[PDB]
RNA sequence: AAGUAACUUAAGGAUAAGAAAUCAACAGAGAUAUUAUGAGUAUUGGUGAGAGAAAAUAAUAAAGGUCUAAUAAGUAUUAU
RNA sequence: AAGUAAUUAAUAUUAGUAAAACAAUAAGUUAUAAAUAAAUAGAAUAAUAUAUAUAUAUAAAAAAAUAUAUAUUU
RNA sequence: AUAAUAAUAAUAUGGUAAUAGAACAUUUAAUGAUAAUAUAUAUUAGUUAUUAAUUAAUAUAUGUAUUAAUUAAAUAGAGAA
């Protein structure tokens, strides 16, 4: 016979649904677990209605704000990075840097990168790379490391724009025949990050037109 | 195998093909399934009840 | 030659149609009763002497120069010099960072 | 579909498996009370874990 | 490349009903990306951990004694082996060691 | 000493021999993977797929009038005291013989589960797999692959019947006969057929159609897990069955 | 609750909308309509009850652009 | 003649896959790092906390809190 | 190192509100032998620790169970309005 007529489910997988109102010996009687007679046995109070009580929603005053000026950037230990090399799985050839359109087509960063990707420091003792990394920051003890392993970080500038071009330009040169250039940064916080030889920021680093054209301006 | 199977008049299942590695094996599987089945109509196997005795 | 320009996309093949690149059509704004009236820019109508919006409107006129741009017909199109808009490469070049950038 | 509760969005913000909220009776009429002791209320507080089914109940996607 | 190969380079070994595969032997396959199939589990609120190893083909009892052997600090009664989808389970977070006696063979 | 002495590498090509249509005879053997052909039969993987089938399957028609949807007016049939009668509003009441439903569903009713996409290919392959156990996975080809027995004079290496549309003669045609010539041969007159086809096999389906209750044709993409359990023997072409086992891959 | 029920009026096989005084942000996109994600996010509330976008990316979609206006004044804008 | 359906959120059990999952057109959601109102900050300088990260504070520690580290990442 | 059944020793087994676990009857969908010597429904008397089903007799229908079993579900069980 066909096996259609004998399959289960996997053990545990399924139950019964308790079948209210539906005889006393069942246990979910007459009153069908309700209790008995009040607003909620006939009627819906809400889950959190604290009685008349000032709730726990009120009580407390209400605390902060949401920087909408915000860009979150997904943090990318140097563990990880050492961990791909260890399964050879970080696949550079030599002179290519390890871009964060790279760290995406490897599976580095995974899932959806808005804003970009900051190199934190979690396995500095074991990292020994000489590769060069660039992203949108790194921190100070990752960036020591990654120079002590004989590598070379660059943090560079990248608009929600700009770095989905990055990451994906193959698909702006099918829809329009060409990938969008890379964009200034507009903002003055931005701005003095990059400028900062300490973050390794690439204004500074690569000697940026921008940033001799402010000097000039402030000059004059 | 397919000469086997010509001269039977019988078809030996692909999965039991793969199995089987010598004419022995082969002959032996033969006598257990086919061959009883053959000699006897009523002690066949039944598709629809396939737990029967 | 005539098969390459059948595939280029509809938009710019209907500009070319109905604005020939033989025609030299003005850098500058002119009347609307003339030959060499850019569709891009803004022609003053003489006899009421009233500017006309332009026979492109600025979305459309950008797109067909961005097709321009893709395809590499961009100086069949008449001159766009006089409307404001640049493009790309040329845009990034030419432009001056804003007082905010320049002097915070 | 479900929505957050914006007052208890404002008053509780996320904190690992919990919520954290200010605390109350730092507003007005502080003088006159000891400046150490009111420093007890100056910061955070976790939620209690009476309310915490409440908390998830009114903050769907927290 | 070719999903079905052709009749020549295929040998008979590589054939199923050949070379003794069912009895008493076993496989653990890697993952996707190329690692030891062993997980821990926080199962009924965090409150029990568990190590669960997967993709096993064969016998998994003897694979399981076998891991017993190796790991005599873990005891006996902590491991589980549901027959269904043929996954042993340990009581401890055991995942490491787990690991450190697969990798020499899978 | 020996850490893990019982390890072994698993067999990974099963061989499922080549046939000519007709005349379902050996032309060659074909080592399909053993993941497509001859995983372990897991029933709880096999149920989970065949359920959302039936799931998705649902028209769900469903339409008894609620309150609202009967049709009876707003009034109140008897004032609320100073009856002698229990208390009663709008006649539209489940409580009431001509009311509406109570709790009362409304068409179109979405039944629509679910499935990983990973384990619905895992239940497609084991079907696959539980059907060439079984020995009723036919596979017909010859076309691609080099053969060693030559296909006869009369099959084709395809799944079809020639000249079914021809009917000069008599009303009676071919294709009919020949299918029924074929049902006669290998003892399968009333047990279900299921025919995986790769394209449009128009002349196949025709010969068919005498025995619609019981053979069902299909093409490669639109065949089911349903349908594969359900056939008493399945008759898949080599290109289909390639394509399926490649829809149903574990990728790597 | 809700611009809902209702009443009233007027049209067509559909109507409405539609080729930017639009979005965006120094990079760019290119009419409108419907849906999915964005997102129950920004936003807003006797800051209670509760209400809640857009950009962007996908589908569905058709050839989708094209002059018919001598380029628009009691109009834009302002106060209320 | 009475606990039903839709859109959602949180738990649990199993099953699939697993440092990834779902989806494969891209995009997105969740996970992969803990914090903080928020900011350009973010986990062993030589090992278990006596180290480190963050918030308060600060020259830097200490101090409260939570988190991170003892062939193989969870 | 399991499951079923059976022994021995021990402890436990009243229960409203409530919580948890396990079954059965009914109806539909998927798979599905069989047959008037059969099936269904009813009555009566037996049987099985028994809301259920089964045996026999009797009656009426039907050339026949969407039947046993496993799944999926429910307008799924009424002395209480
Ligand atoms: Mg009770
Ligand atoms: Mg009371
Ligand atoms: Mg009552
Ligand atoms: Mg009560
Ligand atoms: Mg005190
Ligand atoms: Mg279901
Ligand atoms: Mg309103
Ligand atoms: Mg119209
Ligand atoms: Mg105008
Ligand atoms: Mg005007
Ligand atoms: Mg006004
Ligand atoms: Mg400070
Ligand atoms: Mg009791
Ligand atoms: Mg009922
Ligand atoms: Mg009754
Ligand atoms: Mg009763």
């Amino acid at each position: 016979v066909s096996i259609l007529g004998q399959l289960k489910p996997s053990d545990g997988s399924t139950k019964s649904f308790k079948r209210l109102g539906r005889g006393p010996s069942s246990g979910l009687g007459k009153t069908s677990g309700r209790g008995q007679k009040g607003q909620k046995a006939r009627g819906k109070v809400k889950s959190w209605f604290e009685g008349g009580q000032t709730p726990i929603y009120k009580l407390f005053p209400k605390i902060g704000f949401t920087n909408v000026g915000a860009k979150p950037l997904k943090e990318l230990n140097l563990k990880r990075i050492q961990w791909f090399h260890d399964k050879n799985r970080l696949h550079l050839q030599p002179g290519e840097v390890l871009d964060m359109n790279k760290m995406r087509k490897l599976g580095l960063v995974t899932g959806p990168i808005k804003y970009g990707v900051k190199i934190l420091a979690s396995g500095k003792f074991h990292y020994n790379l000489p590769i060069a990394l660039e992203a949108s920051r790194a921190s100070a003890k990752a960036i020591a490391a990654i120079e002590k392993a004989g590598g070379k970080f660059t943090a560079r500038y990248y608009t929600p724009l700009g770095l989905r071009a990055h990451l994906n330009p193959q698909w702006f040169l099918e829809k329009r025949g060409r990938v969008p250039l890379q964009a200034r940064p507009t903002k003055r916080r931005d701005i003095d990050f990059y400028s900062k030889e300490e973050k390794r920021g690439y204004l500074v680093m690569e000697k940026d037109k921008l940033l001799q054209d402010i000097k000039e301006a402030q000059n004059k | 195998t397919k000469f086997l199977q010509s001269k039977s008049g019988y078809l030996i299942p692909d999965y039991e093909l793969t199995t089987l590695s010598t004419p022995l094996q082969f002959k032996r599987y033969i006598k257990e399934k086919i061959l009883p089945s053959a000699n006897d109509p009523k002690l066949a196997y039944k598709e629809a009840e396939p737990n029967a005795i | 030659y005539k098969q390459y320009f059948d595939s280029l996309p509809l938009k710019l093949k209907s500009f070319f149609q109905r604005y020939p690149p033989s025609i030299k059509y003005s850098p500058v704004s002119t009347s609307t009763k003339a030959i060499n009236a850019n569709p891009f820019l803004p022609n003053k109508h003489p006899v009421t002497q009233r500017f006309h919006d332009p026979k492109y409107s600025l979305r459309r006129m950008s797109d067909v120069y961005k097709l321009a741009l893709r395809y590499g017909v961009e100086e069949f199109l008449p001159p766009i010099e006089n409307t404001k808009k640049l493009f790309f490469e040329e845009k990034y070049n030419k432009k001056t960072l804003m007082k905010g950038v320049l002097l915070p | 579909l479900m929505k957050t509760h914006k007052g208890t969005a404002k008053r509780w913000r996320r904190t690992g498996n919990t919520f954290k909220r200010g605390i109350a009776g730092r507003k007005h009429g502080n003088i006159g009370w000891s400046h150490r002791s009111l420093k007890a209320l100056t910061g955070r507080k976790i939620a209690h874990p009476a309310y915490s089914k409440h908390l998830k109940r009114l903050l769907p996607y927290h | 490349a070719p999903i079905f190969p052709k009749l020549e380079d295929v040998k008979m070994h590589e054939l199923i009903g050949n070379n003794n595969f069912g009895k008493k032997t076993y496989y653990v396959e890697r993952s996707r990306t190329g690692n030891l199939p062993v997980y821990s589990a926080y199962k009924n609120g965090g409150n029990k951990i568990i190590t669960e190893i997967r993709k096993i083909e064969g016998d998994v009892i003897q694979l399981r004694n076998d891991l017993q052997e190796q790991l005599p600090f873990i005891p006996k009664k902590s491991w589980s082996v549901v027959m269904q989808s043929k996954k042993i389970i340990i009581k401890g977070n055991a995942v490491e060691a787990v690991k450190r006696v697969l990798t020499k063979k899978f | 000493l020996n850490p893990l002495p019982n390890a072994a590498i698993p067999p990974k090509y099963a061989l499922v021999t080549v046939r000519s249509f007709p005349s379902l005879e050996p032309l060659t053997f074909v080592p399909v993977p053993t993941s497509t052909v001859a995983a372990p039969l897991r029933r709880d993987i096999l149920w989970r797929a065949v359920v959302y089938e039936n799931d998705n399957r649902r028209v769900g028609a469903s339409n008894p009038p609620g309150r609202s949807e009967n049709g009876f007016s707003r009034r109140k049939l008897m004032p609320q005291k100073g009856s002698g009668r229990a208390r009663v509003g709008d006649a539209n009441s489940p409580t009431r013989h001509n009311g509406g439903r109570a709790l009362a569903r409304t068409a179109p009713n979405d039944y629509t589960t679910e499935l990983p996409s990973k384990v619905y290919s895992m239940a497609f392959n084991n079907a696959l797999s539980h059907q060439y156990k079984s020995g009723k996975l036919f596979v017909i080809g010859g076309e691609k692959v080099d053969l060693i027995s030559p296909t006869p004079e009369l099959d084709l290496n395809r799944l079809d019947l020639v000249n079914t549309n021809t009917v000069e003669g008599k009303e009676i045609f071919e294709g009919e006969v020949i299918f029924r010539k074929f049902l006669e041969e290998f003892q399968l007159k009333g047990k279900r057929l299921l025919f995986i086809t790769d394209k449009t096999r128009e002349g196949l389906i025709k010969s068919s159609d005498p025995y619609k209750q019981k053979v069902d044709v299909i093409q490669k993409e639109l065949v089911e897990v349903n349908d594969i359990l359900r056939a008493q023997a399945v008759f898949i072409e080599l290109e289909a069955l390639e394509y399926l086992a490649m829809a149903h891959q574990k990728e790597i």
